């Protein structure tokens, strides 16, 4: 029953003109169900014959519901959709169940032949003319046109969600107290009234929708909810399962980073830097890929968390956000959000990206960023951080920093393991301490370099390089210097690149010469670098 | 009456998405809204309206009362040729010469003249749910909207009239508008000035609610911002390293800087803190580059076609130094910028007002507001930026990585 309901005026792209498209004509079959149901639809007003000369027409197919014998219509409106306009985008992206108030009584309604019971703006019902052929091409006549939101039609959704908001909007005002939500074509209402009390204003709701037009039904808490298994007073994704295969291609390796992510906000510990570490290369699918010790053992340590369930605690405005952060491995992280001890609203991970040679304090607050996003997206207010680290030892760093930063409110929580600076540079040359004149270079070419240094000591080394950058020499200049030197030193290089790589303070980069030449700033009690014009 | 705006032909109106906003935010942006749709300023609007513009809550100077901020940046891209050509504000190249620039705010102003019926569409704003549970307000502008430079072009001249009896009398003080603002400049003295102001601001309300408001710029004052050279009494091999180490930077812009003098005190490895005596024989170089480090290069002209390009550098201690230029090594102005070291002020409280303090004297100085190369996270921006922000116009931005030398060089 189509909806008393204002309509929206829609209209086409600036200098276009409706679908042409001439129909197929095929099985009679088919054509069998296209007049049995154009019929029923005809009837119940959802559409209308019109007069022979519409210039228009989209295709109509027919595709039957193997399990019901009831064959179903269908309408490939992709080249009207193309002509049609653009809507408001039917606002995407969907609440996170964490953020959600609890209640004590929710209940969905599947608002699904909706839209159908939508009327379509008068002026633009032509453009949705089609045509059901015939016994055999003779019989054209049978011409129809859409008097409501057609299925797969662009500004469908649009125009759904907008003419619902009207429609609930005379009953919110009736009912301040409980909260309704719409998705698609599902709604959500829920309350703090009583499970009896709350069963009256459910079937209120129903009849003020039916009076709408809208048509309802007559689950339960364990909803089915996008990836989210949701209960009467916690949330949790959708069971997983993960894998198991001798051979793995660049297409299972993504489903499975995929999952594994999904899983992060509310599993705690999960990780993914191994294996996807795996698709560095080029993106060719089904390109199978072998494992590594590392990624075997990384999908291990993850089934070993997903063994058990997990489940997540909802929203509660009365109580503080806090949000603790640990370090895990070498370049990540996790966090938890809550408001009660040890029983999270949400839980996730951060990594660094490119990982270009950085910094532990520097991760840290980029991990302190991301969930002041999401904690403002999810929650309107930023959390209360609990971090790994010493004021003064942030301080030093943030002060000292080129770039600006800022942390929220954050107290210190001594959780081993704590936040690193273990080495500082010399701010002023180091009196009586040996200096080194390091430098090196390599042939762009060749792919031979040499890495060495001259101290004023008269004392000179020279290395040889093979396969080696202008950039992994300098490096291997200044890491010479280290090794044949005191335990002070003072260290002239002419590469701006070396210089900044220390200077930033970075920590195991897993680069075996990044990671050596920081071992040994460590082993040294004062270390003063210093830059020259190159040459 | 409507007056007629079209967009620049093969462009569309914006489609920005809105920004995520705190629950405080949303809340203030709902009751202005709220108010300004009984006041018929705007009005909600359906689907049909693809368009959309960001929307920022910020507390204006001095008040708690909470202000909304269209941000208008793309539209008035997409725009510009109505509020540049057809409709363009010539700018008073002497504004900058006054002793004394007070900044009013005007844009109550625009609220009265309707906006073109077939224009409003483009207004469309969305005031945000928290964590999606809702759809979004949307609105769309009835009047003309303050941020859109559209506005002060239509606005004119009914502004021309309402400011003749006070041009006539005081032919001296300079007057300019800006998006929302009215930059009046004086020779007077402080004391008088915030007379004539007071006289302004009185003038303009007895012509129709025109209520301003106060900021005291002295253009007077920006001069120049020579490097300089810390000359010592003693100098050992590591400073004169540095020493050149600057001076061979220098050369990128300046011509007569020459150092192959100086780097004939650093032959042939020679300890770091070894103190290195004053040879004379060079210092007809090091003197010789003090001076010429003190008064600017030749060319350098403001070219209008090009853009304004304001790099900024975190020198630390509260301190923050810029440079304006169109094109590498041609500065058309330096600055530095300090805080004020207690009961709040951090980096990013610091520099939004470094920005903010950089965008008025480009407007001043140019009526063009800069790009600036803003030594920060994107997000972290995105985040707080909006906090201490004042301004009733937007910057356009961007986020730069690491400067080599080019912070220790201005220090
Ligand atoms: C917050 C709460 N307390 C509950 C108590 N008992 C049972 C379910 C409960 N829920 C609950 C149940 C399901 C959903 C998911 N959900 C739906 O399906 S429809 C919809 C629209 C907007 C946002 C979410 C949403 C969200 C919350």
């Amino acid at each position: 029953p189509i909806s008393p309901i204002e309509t929206v005026p829609v209209k086409l792209k600036p200098g276009m003109d409706g679908p042409k498209v001439k129909q197929w004509p095929l099985t009679e079959e088919k054509i069998k169900a296209l007049v049995e149901i154009c019929t029923e639809m005809e009837k119940e007003g959802k559409i209308s014959k019109i007069g022979p000369e519409n210039p228009y027409n989209t295709p109509v197919f027919a595709i039957k519901k193997k399990d019901s014998t009831k064959w179903r219509k269908l309408v490939d409106f992709r080249e009207l959709n193309k002509r049609t306009q653009d809507f408001w985008e039917v606002q995407l992206g969907i609440p996170h169940p964490a953020g959600l108030k609890k209640k004590k009584s929710v209940t969905v309604l599947d608002v699904g032949d909706a839209y159908f019971s939508v009327p379509l703006d008068e002026d633009f019902r032509k453009y949705t003319a089609f045509t059901i052929p015939s016994i055999n091409n003779e019989t054209p006549g049978i011409r129809y046109q859409y008097n409501v939101l057609p299925q797969g039609w662009k500004g469908s959704p649009a125009i759904f969600q907008s003419s619902m908001t009207k429609i609930l909007e005379p009953f919110k005002k009736q009912n301040p107290d409980i909260v309704i939500y719409q998705y698609m074509d599902d709604l959500y209402v829920g309350s703090d009234l009583e499970i009896g009390q709350h069963r009256t204003k459910i079937e209120e709701l129903r009849q003020h929708l039916l009076r709408w037009g809208l048509t309802t039904p007559d689950k339960e808490p364990p909803f089915l909810w996008m990836g989210y298994e949701l209960h009467p007073d916690k949330w949790t994704v959708q069971p997983i399962v993960l894998p198991e295969k001798d051979s793995w291609t660049v297409n299972d390796i993504q489903k499975l980073v995929g999952k594994l992510n999904w899983a992060s906000q509310i599993y705690p510990g999960i990780k993914v830097r191994q294996l996807c570490k795996l698709l560095r290369g080029t993106k060719a699918l089904t390109e199978v890929i072998p494992l590594t010790e590392e990624a075997e053992l990384e999908l291990a340590e993850n089934r070993e968390i997903l063994k058990e369930p997990v489940h997540g605690v909802y929203y509660d405005p009365s109580k503080d956000l806090i949000a603790e952060i640990q370090k895990q491995g070498q370049g990540q992280w996790t966090y938890q959000i809550y408001q009660e001890p040890f029983k999270n609203l949400k839980t996730g991970k951060y990594a660094r990206m490119r990982g270009a040679h950085t910094n532990d304090v520097k991760q840290l607050t980029e991990a302190v960023q991301k969930i002041t996003t999401e904690s403002i997206v999810i929650w309107g207010k930023t959390p209360k951080f609990k971090l790994p680290i010493q004021k003064e030892t942030w301080e030093t760093w943030w002060t000292e920093y080129w770039q600006a930063t800022w942390i929220p409110e954050w107290e210190f929580v001594n959780t081993p393991p704590l936040v690193k600076l273990w080495y500082q540079l010399e701010k002023e040359p180091i009196v009586g301490a040996e200096t080194f004149y390091v430098d090196g270079a390599a042939n762009r070419e060749t792919k031979l370099g040499k890495a060495g240094y001259v101290t004023n000591k008269g004392r000179q080394k020279v290395v040889p390089l093979t396969n080696t950058t202008n950039q992994k020499t300098e490096l291997q200049a200044i890491y010479l210097a280290l090794q044949d030197s005191g335990l002070e030193v003072n260290i002239v290089t002419d590469s701006q690149y070396a210089l900044g790589i220390i200077q930033a303070q970075p920590d195991k980069s897993e680069s075996e010469l990044v990671n050596q030449i920081i071992e040994q700033l460590i082993k040294k009690e004062k270390v003063y670098l210093a830059w020259v014009p190159a040459h | 009456e409507t007056v007629p705006v079209k967009l620049k032909p093969g462009m569309d109106g914006p489609k920005v998405k809105q920004w995520p906003l705190t629950e405080e935010k949303i809340k203030a942006l709902v009751e202005i809204c709220t108010e300004m749709e009984k006041e018929g300023k705007i009005s909600k609007i359906g689907p049909e309206n693809p368009y959309n513009t960001p929307v920022f809550a910020i507390k204006k100077k001095d008040s708690t009362k909470w202000r909304k901020l269209v941000d208008f940046r793309e539209l008035n891209k997409r725009t510009q040729d109505f509020w540049e050509v057809q409709l363009g504000i010539p700018h008073p190249a002497g504004l900058k010469k006054k002793k004394s620039v007070t900044v009013l705010d005007v844009g109550d102003a625009y609220f009265s003249v309707p906006l073109d019926e077939d224009f409003r569409k483009y207004t469309a704003f969305t005031i945000p749910s928290i964590n999606n549970e809702t759809p979004g307000i949307r609105y769309q502008y009835n009047v003309l909207p303050q941020g859109w430079k559209g506005s002060p072009a239509i606005f004119q001249s009914s502004m021309t009239k309402i400011l003749e009896p006070f041009k006539k009398q005081n032919p001296d003080i300079v007057i300019y508008q800006y998006m929302d603002d009215l930059y009046v400049g004086s020779d007077l003295e402080i004391g008088q000035h915030r007379t004539k102001i007071e006289e302004l601001r009185q003038h303009l309300l007895r012509w129709g609610l025109t209520t301003p408001d106060g900021y005291e710029l002295h253009p007077d004052k920006w001069t120049v911002q020579p490097i300089v050279l810390p000359e010592k009494d003693s100098w050992t091999v590591n400073d004169i390293q540095k020493l050149v180490g600057k001076l061979n930077w220098a050369s990128q812009i300046y011509p007569g800087i020459k150092v192959r003098q100086l780097c004939k005190l650093l032959r042939g490895t020679k300890a770091l803190t070894e103190v290195i005596p004053l040879t004379e024989e060079a210092e007809l170089e090091l003197a010789e580059n003090r001076e010429i480090l003190k008064e600017p290069v030749h060319g350098v002209y403001y070219d209008p076609s090009k853009d304004l390009i304001a790099e900024i550098q975190k020198q630390g201690q509260g301190q923050w130094t810029y440079q304006i230029y169109q094109e590498p090594f041609k500065n058309l102005k330096t600055g530095k910028y300090a805080r004020m070291r207690g009961a709040h002020t951090n980096d990013v409280k610091q520099l939004t007002e470094a920005v903010q303090k950089i965008t008025t004297e480009s407007i001043v100085i140019w009526g063009k507001t800069p790009k600036f190369k803003l030594p920060i996270q994107k997000e972290t921006w995105e985040t707080w930026w909006t906090e201490y922000w004042q301004a009733t116009w937007i910057p356009e931005w961007e986020f730069v990585n690491t400067p080599p030398l080019v912070k220790l060089w201005y220090q």
